[PDB]
């Protein structure tokens, strides 16, 4: 005589993704070197490089 | 450019009549005056060692 309850499933969850970052340290300067070239020439050189 | 450096530019006169006139006596010492003007006249022969 008893009609059972028609239990019904809920909505699916929204899947979620995690996005993490990476970090890496600052650089380090070489030791400066003193060379035989007047500044305009060593500048045209470096600028080309 | 790392390895290059200014070099001391030098000049030296060599007197060949002195390098032959001062030759160590284990080789026959000679001034060029008396062998040039006979190895031409003979067209042949040798001097020094």
């Amino acid at each position: 005589l008893y009609l059972p309850i028609y239990a019904t499933p809920a909505d699916p969850k929204a899947l979620l993704s995690a996005a993490v970052a990476t970090s890496q340290g600052g650089g380090w300067l070489p030791e400066s070197f003193m060379s035989l070239w007047r500044f305009p020439h060593m500048l045209e050189n470096a600028r080309g490089m | 450019l790392k390895r290059d450096k200014r070099a001391l530019e030098v000049e030296r006169t060599v007197s060949l009549a002195e390098v032959y006139a001062g030759l160590p006596k284990d080789n026959g010492p000679f001034s060029l005056a008396q062998e040039i003007d006979k190895l031409v006249s003979q067209g042949s022969g040798s001097a020094g060692s």
